[PDB]
């Protein structure tokens, strides 16, 4: 601590939305807080009104579980990737797929967009990640490297443009133009499933079953180790307010002070009306543009929305 | 007392499990039927 | 499969082939510690000292945490006679701040030669790396064993000074008492026993009892007033 | 490069389910350090899935609870996939769109 | 009695249950049925309003 | 024609076959026997030969329970039989007994692919090795 | 020097224990961690493109 | 010991209500 | 060593990139926006909308259908494939 640091208000569960038939694996939010999107084992992509929570639109077209979803900022596109092998670009102008990026050898676990260049980055079970030219559907680069499935990939503008982690427990930092690794971090003992980049600080964090590490940029000096909540943890996500959220396979969610590793709140959430206790835990979660709502994707086939409590102190 | 297998509850009400403060809504179907554009073009 | 193949070529004394097999196996799985041990072992069996030396260095560089590599590496150098080399290795090893046992082995290494000053120096670093009462006690005991009683006393003073009133207990204070007891400073022992006890937490209860017992023993080494006070 | 397809879909889904469980749990469960029951945990997976197909309650006398909650989770997922597929196919046949020799018999067995 | 096999005939809309019995119990039951209906018709058990009727 | 009385030979061979192949494969077990079918083998296992079946006299509790239940659900033997832990035919016989008594060169020429070991702070020049 | 052996001097490789050990703090911010700048990014982006 | 895994040797590769009494005795 | 082989799929298509426009929701607007206010007011509006929205002298039996008001079984969503109400309906429909 510094001095019993940064008092943040607790969050409460605000709303529960049903209406997937499979596990919801992925949530993304549109650039204007208008609509947020979900990928599912159902094989659909659904778009939901952020405000009312009503379902706007169901897309169909993936053959298998949709694993990853991104809404572009500078172009009216979704990108999605699946267990199928296929990464698709939907033109939201017509709600149809206009391009498909072909070439991974197995399931694609993850994807992300460069914020200024117009290039798409994807992770696959086949141990590679790819840099795809959005415009020409072309494998600009293939990032060989890890020995297992690559799980989560993040993309950034500055130095180490591509931050990625895999089930082989090691993080590599990829120099985009070379398509080679600058830094290998090996400090997690078990699979790295999630990483997240801090909006302002120029730092990044990684999560493993065992614990969560922050990193300096570049070159990933070690900084801190947040220890607390031990599960296979699938999600790390961060507000500009310094609120770091950790999801987990056992259902648990913890909120953290980015600076200190003060874990202010622990949320264990009820599973859905039917369901089973074991089908608990959050596959993924996100923050609307206003930082006022936390959305979670859960194995109980729901979407939960959390709202920061106004009486708090 | 007796409940036919016609009804017979399994699982508590959706609302009850979460608690009152949160709103639980089941979206099925959808609205804004697809010919609508998410992101509407300029003219 | 890799290993059996390597072994067969080794047996035919085609050790250049064997080397390539081991390297190929390492390419597949560099973390596997049996593989590395078999590789280094093979070199040593064929008297290929410098190959083995290279290999050991690689093993500790890439898998520093594996203590088996370090123990074997120092052993090999010792057998070869290269005390300096072994010392160097141990100094590298200690940078990883390893485990109580590793530090003990380093100290013992030094103590197979006279090198008492070296040993003491190692202990000085060790008791701060792993600042456990027990380690401090051990350090003091080391001095006692080699008759540096002046220094042993000083070590005890340092230990109690360092730990402070905040946290210290039974074991260390008992050990210090025993030391002074053996030094034939009975009055001093009582002073220490009383003053340091009152200065700190006392009663935890078990520890206190132990301390009391020790005190009683010391005293032994009209006068059953607390027999009545404890009962009453 | 090969493209998912109707011939390959069932095989595909089970392939990437075996992989899903394998990566997740062996990167999740561990400390066996040698090899932890990968063949075995997967055999428990197929065993459980058969048991749910036969509607036989499946309880292993000894077992770690994270392993059990694991299997019950993924098995329920595959059950949801299989069942939803069954409903959908019966809708297609009902409307009389699909003429296939296999999907009719299979879909029958499912119902 | 022994276990009856079951299978579904597929009408492409609603499935139809189909049962399979060992032959012995099928002959037994069959005679039981012809007999029951015969006595029943003789004794005027079923009033006329039940009409999957033999007459028409 | 296939039907008939059960034989000690057929019954013991049924024991061994069930032991080897397992409970769920009946057609394989019927294949070994003569004059018997798969259905008959299965029902012959679960009805009688199955070791989990209890063959002995009925205690007083089992008679109380059997009579009570049989008065509860008349004529339903396959529902009652699991509740008392006995075979349906057996508890039937015992019930009628209670009422009855009641009244090519990439290998061998040239070293396939060669990695000469890397060379490190020591002298490997001198070393060579002996023949076999 | 063992590990580098294959590579050029330029290319980095971690090996000493010191590398592993943690470094603390760095304050709310310092010039030490920051995103090259607008202008560096523009240069990099253009050359890359 | 805890992570001993029972071998998955493959096999492929009840209570009653008292209302029945009240009913039956009623009839 | 790059092969002269081709494929149908690979050929040019959609060579132009649709940049977002100003009314579609260009990043310029987004940066300037106060989302939180917008999100609150929309929410409030939604809430308001919701609020606005809302003889036989002889027989065996006296009325069974007294308080039987359907029940929320179709409002419950159940994360269990065999006990979902959808599954029940499906099972009801297709088996005899
Ligand atoms: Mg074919």
């Amino acid at each position: 601590t510094m001095p019993k640091p940064q008092w943040h208000p607790p969050w409460k569960l605000y709303r529960v939305i049903s209406g997937h038939l499979g596990w919801v694996r992925c949530i993304a939010v549109e650039p204007g807080n208008q609509w947020f999107v979900t990928g599912s084992a159902d094989r659909t992509i659904k778009i939901w009104d952020l405000a009312s929570g009503k379902l706007k639109l169901s897309l169909t077209g993936h053959i298998s579980t949709v694993r990853g979803v991104i809404v572009s900022t500078r172009s009216p596109y979704l990108f999605s990737c699946g267990e199928d092998k296929q990464v698709k670009c939907w033109d939201l102008e017509y709600n149809k797929v206009i391009r498909h990026y072909h070439g991974h050898l197995s399931a694609v676990y993850g994807l992300d967009l460069h914020p200024t260049i117009d290039v798409l980055v994807t992770c696959s079970r086949d141990s590679t990640a790819r840099i795809w030219d959005v415009r020409t559907k072309a494998s600009v680069h293939t990032l060989s490297g890890h020995t297992n499935a690559v799980a989560t990939v993040r993309c950034q503008a500055a130095e180490p443009q591509i931050i990625t982690g895999s089930h082989d427990t090691t993080i590599r930092l990829w120099d985009l133009v070379a398509g080679k690794t600058r830094v290998t971090l090996t400090n997690h003992k078990k699979s790295v499933r999630a990483v997240v980049l801090h909006p302002r600080h120029y730092t990044f964090a990684s999560g493993s079953p065992d614990n969560i590490k922050q990193w300096k940029f570049p070159d990933g000096s070690f900084i801190q180790n947040l220890s607390g909540h031990n599960a296979i943890i699938n999600t790390l996500t961060v507000n500009s307010d310094g609120v770091l959220v950790s999801g987990a396979d056992n259902g648990t969610m913890h909120l953290w002070d980015w600076r200190t590793g003060y874990n202010f709140q622990r949320v264990h959430a009820a599973v859905q009306p039917g369901s089973l206790d074991s089908e608990s835990g959050i596959f993924a979660c996100a923050f609307d543009q206003s930082e006022s709502r936390l959305l979670t994707a859960e194995a109980d086939k729901t979407i939960k929305v959390y709202r920061e409590d106004d009486t708090a102190t | 007392e007796v409940v036919l297998h016609e009804d017979k509850k399994y699982y508590p009400t959706a609302e009850e499990v979460y608690g009152p403060e949160v709103e639980t809504i089941v979206q099925e179907e959808d609205t804004q039927p697809l010919t609508e554009p998410i992101i509407k073009p300029v003219k | 499969n890799w290993i059996k193949y390597a072994q067969w070529e080794e047996s035919l004394k085609e050790i250049q082939r064997a080397r390539s097999i081991y390297e190929r196996a390492l390419d597949v799985d560099y973390r596997n510690i049996t593989l590395w041990l078999k590789y280094a072992e093979m070199e040593m069996k064929n008297r290929q000292v410098n190959h083995a030396r290279n290999i050991w260095d690689r093993a500790i560089t890439t898998l520093p945490r594996v203590n088996q590599f370090w123990y074997k590496y120092t052993y090999m150098e010792e057998m070869l006679g290269n005390v300096a080399g072994a010392r160097q290795v141990f100094e590298r090893w200690m940078e990883w701040q390893p485990e109580e046992q590793a530090w003990h082995s380093y100290i013992n290494f030094e103590l197979r030669y006279k090198e008492v000053d070296r040993a003491r120096t190692i202990y000085e670093r060790f008791v701060l790396v792993h600042p456990d009462v027990k380690n401090w006690i051990k350090y003091a005991r080391f001095e006692e064993k080699h008759a540096y009683f002046a220094h042993a006393r000083k070590v005890y003073e340092r230990a109690v000074e360092f730990f402070g009133d905040e946290h210290m207990d039974e074991h260390l204070y008992v050990a210090f008492a025993k030391f002074e007891e053996n030094q034939k400073e009975f009055e001093r022992v009582r002073v220490i026993y009383k003053y340091a006890l009152d200065r700190i937490s006392k009663q935890e209860l078990f520890k206190n009892y132990t301390i009391f017992e020790k005190k009683f023993g010391d005293r032994r080494g009209k006068r059953r007033f607390q027999y009545e006070e404890e009962v009453k | 490069a090969k493209t998912v397809t109707k011939q390959r879909v069932e095989s595909h889904f089970d392939l990437e389910l075996r992989a899903a469980v394998m990566h997740d749990i062996l990167d999740m469960m561990p400390e066996g350090i040698k090899q932890n029951k990968a063949r075995t945990i997967l055999q428990h997976l197929s065993e459980a899935w058969r048991c749910w197909k036969a509607n036989i309650p499946w309880k292993v006398p000894g077992l770690p609870t994270p392993i059990e909650n694991m299997i019950l989770r993924y098995v329920k997922a595959k059950a949801d996939w299989w069942t939803n597929t069954a409903h959908y196919n019966r809708e297609r046949i009902r409307r009389g769109a699909t003429v296939d020799k296999t999907v009719c018999k299979k879909n029958l067995g499912r119902l | 009695f022994k276990e009856v096999g079951i299978e579904f005939m597929d009408l492409y809309s609603h499935l139809v249950p189909v049962y399979d019995v060992e032959p012995l119990e099928k002959i037994t039951d069959a005679y039981l049925d012809q007999y029951l209906w015969y006595e029943a018709d003789k004794r005027r058990l079923f009033p006329p309003w039940i009409k999957p009727a033999d007459t028409e | 024609i296939k039907g008939g009385v059960w034989r000690n030979t057929e019954d013991e061979i049924l024991k061994a076959a069930v032991m080897k192949y397992g409970k769920n494969q009946w057609s394989r077990i019927a294949s070994l026997l003569h004059r018997k079918s798969a259905k008959q083998c299965k029902a012959r296992w679960y009805e009688w030969l199955d070791p989990s079946i209890k063959k002995t006299e009925w205690s007083r509790e089992e008679e109380e329970k059997l009579l009570h239940l049989a008065k509860l659900m008349p004529t339903q033997w396959r529902t009652i039989a699991p509740i008392i832990g006995r075979t349906a035919a057996q508890c039937l016989e015992h019930y009628e007994f209670l009422l009855d008594k009641a009244a090519g060169v990439d290998y061998n020429a040239e070293i396939p692919f060669e990695k000469k070991p890397a060379l490190g702070f020591y002298d490997t020049s001198e070393e060579n090795y002996q023949a076999l | 020097a063992i590990a580098r052996q294959g590579q050029s001097k330029d290319k980095v490789i971690y090996s000493k224990y010191t590398d592993l050990v943690p470094k603390e703090v760095m304050n709310a911010d310092d010039p030490d961690l920051q995103r090259p700048d607008e202008e560096a990014i523009k240069e990099i982006t253009e050359k890359t493109r | 010991q805890e992570w001993k895994i029972p071998p998955c040797i493959s096999n492929w590769k009840v209570h009653i209500n008292e209302n029945f009494a009240k009913l039956a005795e009623a009839l | 060593q790059l092969s002269k082989q081709y494929s149908s799929r690979d050929l040019p298509s959609h060579t132009k990139i649709k940049y977002r426009q100003t009314t579609q929701d260009a990043p310029e607007e987004v940066r300037n926006r106060d989302f939180r206010r917008e999100l609150e007011e929309r929410e409030r509006a939604a809430a308001r909308e919701k609020n606005r929205d809302r003889w036989d002298d002889d027989v065996v039996f006296k009325n069974c259908a007294k308080g039987v008001d359907d029940q929320k079984k179709d409002k419950r969503f159940v994360n269990d494939t065999l006990r979902s109400e959808f599954h029940k309906k499906f099972m009801e429909k297709y088996i005899k």
